[PDB]
C-alpha cells in the first residue's frame, strides 16, 4: 500500500457538477439545523398587586377591532420558516409560536396571540407545529410552550417552559405583562381605507 | 463620485466654504427643468450651456 | 462538455415554453374582457380577498415564476402606468402575437424576418389608426366625455350605474382642470381624493365640491364646524420645545431651572399666539399636536387637525390659496405669521359617515378642487369601485388631453386586420407572412368579446370583417368604419353612433407595447437556468 499522496488531480474538475449538486442541498439543510440549534438545545435543559388596571385593559382589548379577529399564521414547512425569518425588515419584532396538537396550555396562548395581533399591527405573531420543524424527544416531552422572538434576524427572546411563570388558562394581559417584564414590547379608527403617477396639482402657473 | 462629470458638463467649480462662493464659480445654462416621463418618473434635464 | 451548473433549453423547446407561459398569462385574464366580462376572487392565503376586474391588478397580485410571464405582467403594469386603461387588451394582444410568431418560426421562418414584419405592421397600424379611424372630439362636446367614461366603466362593478358615474367623473375631472405654460390644459388626475366608506348604495356616492380629509379634530373641545374658514397649513409639529442634539442644558444656579422649564413651553405658546392673532380658524399640520397646544386652539374656538398627510396638505393649500409654512421664520430673523399665508374656504365640516367622521373642506376659493366618497356594501366592493373609478378618470383625462377617440367594440381591430391583410401583399416576400400574422392576431379582441358573450364568435367576427372589408373597398362606404360589436344583442352595430368610444392613445400605446414585448420574447432561443 504505497502512493498515499494521491493528488486526485483531474478527478474533481470533471465531477464538481455533482459535488456542488450535493453541496447545495447540504447547505440548504445546514441553515435549518444551524437555526434550530439556537433553540432546540441552547437553553432547553436550563393592595397594588391586584392590578385593578388589568380588568379595564382586558375590557379595552375585548373591543380591539371591528372587521375580524384574524388568525395566527401557520407555517407549513421548515424552509418557509427560514425564508420568513430571514425576510422582512430587521427592525420589526417577529414572534414565533411552537406547539403540537393536543398538549394542554396551548389554546389559551393561541387566543392570547390572536388578541395581541389584533391590538398590535407591527408585531408578526406566527405559529408553527413542533413536529414540522423536527424537534427532539426532550423538546416534544417537556418543552411544548416555546416563545420564539426574532429581532434583527437574531433571537432576543427565547422563552420555553412558560407554564409555571404563566399558568394554564392565563389571559391576554398576563402573557402581555410577562413579555413586558423584559421590555419585549415595542412602543384613531379610519372609515375603511384612505390610500388611493406622481402628478399631484398645480395652478395656472 | 458624480462631481467631476457635473463640473465637466455644466462648467461649475465645487465650493466647500461659503467664503469662496462667488459668481465666478457658477455655471451658466440655457434651461434647467424637471421633465415628466409620462408617469414613468421625473428626469431633471439641464440643456444648453455656455462653453459646453 | 459545457460543465455549467444548471439547466439548458435550446431550440423549439424554449420557444414553446415561452409561448406556453405567455398563453397561460393571457388565459388568466381573457375571461375579464368586455362588458360581458366577469370579475375574479383573489385570496392571498392569509384571508384577504381582492375582488377585481383590472388586468394590471390581477397580474400584480399573482406571484409568477417564468420570466416571459413576468415580462407580460410588467407589460400590463407599464400600460396601466402610462395610459391607465386597456391593461388586459395589451396582454392578450402580446400573447397572440407571440403565439402566431412562434407558429411562423416553427414553419422555418427566421425570427428576424418575423420581427421586421411585426415592426412594419405596427408602424402601418399606427399610421392607419391616426389617419382613418380617429374621430375628433371638438364637434362632439361633453357627450363624448360622458360616452368615453361609460365605455371605460363598462365591464366593472359600476357598469349599469354609468349614467350617473360618468357625469360624476366628468365633473370631477373638469373641476381639477388647470392650464400651464405653452397654453396646454393639463388635467392632474390623482388630485381627486378617493375616499371609500361602506354604507349606503352606489347612488349615494358623493362628489365633494372641495376637498375631503380622512382626519378628525385632535380634541373634542374644538367646534366641529366653521363657516368662514381661514385655513392655516403648517409643516411642523406643535409640541413642547426640545433643545437640539448639539445643545445641552447645564445648571449651576438653582434659580434658573424654573425659568428654563417655563420658557420650554412658552416658546410654543408664543408661536400659537402669533398664528392665531391673524384670525386663523382652521389649522392643519403634518406633525403632532400635544394636549396643551390643543387646549390653546380650543380656547380660541379654532379647528386643529394633526398628522395630516403631506399630499393632502399640499392639495388643500393649493386649492385654498394657503402657503405651507415649514417654519415661522421670515427674512428679518424674526418669528412672524402674515395674514397672506392663510387659505380661505366657504365651510369646514366634520361629517359622519357610517360610525366614522371625516373633514369636508367645502368650496375653496382661488381654485376649484374635487373629492369623491364611494359608498358601497363592504370593503371589497369599495376597493373595486375605487379601481374602476381611477380607470374612468384616466380615460377621461386621456380624452380631454388628446382630442381624438376611436370606436370601441373591436371595430378598430377588425379594420386594422383587414387593412394589414390587404397591405401585406405590397411589402417584402417573407415578412409579408409576418404582417399577415400580425393582422390575424389583431382579431383576438373581438373574438374574446364574442366568446365572453357566449355568442357565435365565428359568424359574428365574419360579419364584422365583411363590413370592414366593404368599407375599405368601396370609397363611398366610409361610414362603415365605425361598425363594431353590440355584445348585448350579439349583432354588429355602429359604435361611433352608439356612443362606444375610447382614447386613441390607449390603442396606440397598447399596440406599441405589445409589439415590443413580442419582439423581446421572440429573440430568445436558448435559456440557461443556473442552480441557486
Ligand atoms: N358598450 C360596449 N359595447 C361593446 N364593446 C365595449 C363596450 N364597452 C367596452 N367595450 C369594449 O370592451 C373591451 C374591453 O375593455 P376592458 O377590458 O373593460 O378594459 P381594460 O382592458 O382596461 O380592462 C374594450 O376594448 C372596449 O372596446
Ligand atoms: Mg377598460
Amino acid at each position: 500500500l504505497a502512493g498515499e499522496g494521491i493528488s486526485v488531480n483531474t478527478g474533481p474538475k470533471g465531477v464538481i457538477n455533482d459535488w456542488r449538486r450535493f453541496k447545495q442541498l447540504e447547505t440548504e439543510q445546514r441553515e435549518e439545523q444551524c437555526r434550530e440549534m439556537e433553540r432546540l438545545i441552547k437553553k432547553l435543559s436550563m393592595f397594588l398587586q391586584q392590578y385593578r388596571k388589568q380588568r379595564m385593559e382586558e375590557m379595552r382589548q375585548q373591543l380591539h377591532k371591528g372587521p375580524q379577529f384574524k388568525q395566527v399564521f401557520e407555517i407549513s414547512s421548515g424552509e418557509g420558516f427560514l425564508d420568513m425569518i430571514d425576510k422582512e425588515q430587521k427592525s420589526i419584532v417577529i414572534m414565533v409560536h411552537i406547539y403540537e396538537d393536543g398538549i394542554p396550555g396551548t389554546e389559551a396562548m393561541n387566543g392570547c396571540m390572536i388578541c395581541l395581533a389584533a391590538e398590535y399591527p407591527a408585531v408578526k405573531f406566527c405559529k408553527v407545529k413542533s413536529s414540522v420543524i423536527g424537534a427532539s424527544s426532550q423538546f416534544t416531552r417537556n418543552a411544548l410552550p416555546a416563545l420564539l422572538i426574532y429581532k434583527g434576524g437574531e433571537l432576543i427572546g427565547n422563552f420555553v417552559r412558560v407554564t409555571d411563570q404563566l399558568g394554564d388558562d392565563f389571559f391576554a394581559v398576563d402573557l402581555e405583562a410577562f413579555l413586558q417584564e423584559f421590555g419585549l414590547l415595542p412602543e384613531v379608527l379610519t372609515s375603511v381605507r384612505n390610500s388611493a403617477s406622481e402628478d399631484s396639482d398645480l395652478e395656472i402657473d | 463620485e458624480d462631481i467631476e462629470f457635473i463640473c465637466k458638463t455644466i462648467g461649475t467649480k465645487p465650493v466647500a466654504h461659503i467664503d469662496q462662493f462667488t459668481a465666478d464659480m457658477l455655471g451658466s445654462a440655457e434651461l434647467a427643468e424637471e421633465v415628466n416621463l409620462n408617469g414613468s418618473g421625473k428626469l431633471l434635464k439641464i440643456t444648453g450651456c455656455a462653453s459646453p | 462538455p459545457l460543465s455549467v451548473f444548471g439547466d439548458r433549453s435550446t431550440g423549439e423547446t424554449i420557444r414553446s415554453q415561452n409561448v406556453m407561459a405567455a398563453a397561460s398569462i393571457a388565459n388568466i385574464v381573457k375571461s375579464s374582457l368586455g362588458p360581458v366580462g366577469l370579475d375574479k376572487m383573489l385570496v392571498d392565503d392569509i384571508g384577504d380577498v381582492t375582488i377585481t376586474n383590472d388586468g394590471a391588478t390581477i397580474l400584480k397580485l399573482l406571484e409568477v415564476e417564468h420570466p416571459a410571464a413576468k415580462v407580460l405582467c410588467e407589460l400590463a403594469d407599464l400600460q396601466d402606468k402610462e395610459v391607465g386603461d386597456g391593461t388586459t387588451s395589451v396582454v392578450i394582444i402580446a400573447a397572440e402575437l407571440l403565439k402566431n410568431a412562434d407558429e411562423l418560426v416553427k414553419q422555418k421562418i427566421h425570427p428576424t424576418s418575423v420581427i421586421s414584419g411585426y415592426r412594419l405592421a405596427c408602424k402601418e397600424a399606427v399610421r392607419y389608426i391616426n389617419e382613418n379611424l380617429i374621430v375628433n372630439t371638438d364637434e362632439l362636446g361633453r357627450d363624448c366625455l360622458i360616452n368615453a367614461a361609460k365605455t371605460s366603466m363598462s365591464s366593472k362593478i359600476i357598469g349599469i350605474n354609468g349614467d350617473f358615474f360618468a357625469n360624476m367623473v366628468v365633473d370631477a375631472v373638469l373641476a381639477i382642470k388647470y392650464t400651464d405654460i405653452r397654453g396646454q390644459p393639463r388635467y392632474p388626475v390623482n388630485s381627486v381624493n378617493i375616499l371609500k366608506a361602506h354604507g349606503r348604495s352606489q347612488m349615494e356616492s358623493m362628489l365633494i365640491s372641495g376637498y375631503a380629509l380622512n382626519c378628525v379634530v385632535g380634541s373634542q373641545g374644538m367646534p366641529k364646524r366653521i363657516v368662514n374658514a381661514k385655513i392655516a397649513c403648517l409643516d411642523f409639529s406643535l409640541q413642547k420645545t426640545k433643545m437640539k442634539l448639539g445643545v445641552q442644558v447645564v445648571i449651576t444656579d438653582p434659580e434658573k431651572l424654573d425659568q428654563i422649564r417655563q420658557r420650554e413651553s412658552d416658546i410654543t405658546k408664543e408661536r400659537i399666539q402669533k398664528i392665531l392673532a391673524t384670525g386663523a380658524n382652521v389649522i392643519l399640520t403634518t406633525g403632532g399636536i400635544d394636549d396643551m397646544c390643543l387646549k390653546y386652539f380650543v380656547e380660541a374656538g379654532a379647528m386643529a387637525v394633526r398628522r395630516v398627510l403631506k399630499r393632502d396638505l399640499k392639495r388643500i393649500a393649493k386649492a385654498s390659496g394657503a402657503t405651507i409654512l415649514s417654519t415661522l421664520a421670515n427674512l428679518e430673523g424674526e418669528e412672524t405669521f402674515e395674514a397672506a399665508m392663510l387659505g380661505q374656504a366657504e365651510e369646514v365640516v366634520q361629517e359622519r359617515i357610517c360610525d366614522d367622521e371625516l373633514i369636508l373642506i367645502k368650496n375653496t376659493k382661488a381654485r376649484t378642487s374635487a373629492s369623491i366618497i364611494l359608498r358601497g356594501a363592504n370593503d371589497f366592493m369599495c376597493d373595486e369601485m375605487e379601481r374602476s373609478l381611477h380607470d374612468a378618470l384616466c380615460v377621461v383625462k386621456r380624452v380631454l388631453e388628446s382630442k381624438s377617440v376611436v370606436p370601441g367594440g373591436g371595430a378598430v381591430e377588425a379594420a386594422l386586420s383587414i387593412y394589414l391583410e390587404n397591405y401585406a401583399t405590397s411589402m417584402g416576400s417573407r415578412e409579408q407572412l409576418a404582417i399577415a400574422e400580425f393582422a390575424r392576431s389583431l382579431l383576438v379582441i373581438p373574438n374574446t368579446l364574442a366568446v365572453n358573450a357566449a355568442q357565435d364568435s365565428t359568424d359574428l367576427v365574419a360579419k364584422l370583417r365583411a363590413f370592414h372589408n366593404e368599407a375599405q373597398v368601396n370609397p363611398e362606404r366610409k361610414n362603415l368604419k365605425w361598425i363594431g360589436l353590440d355584445l348585448s344583442n350579439g349583432k354588429p352595430r355602429d359604435n361611433k353612433q352608439a356612443g362606444v368610444f375610447e382614447p386613441t392613445i390607449v390603442k396606440v400605446k397598447s399596440l406599441k407595447f405589445a409589439t415590443e414585448a413580442a419582439i423581446t420574447i421572440l429573440r430568445i432561443d436558448d435559456l440557461i437556468k443556473l442552480h441557486p
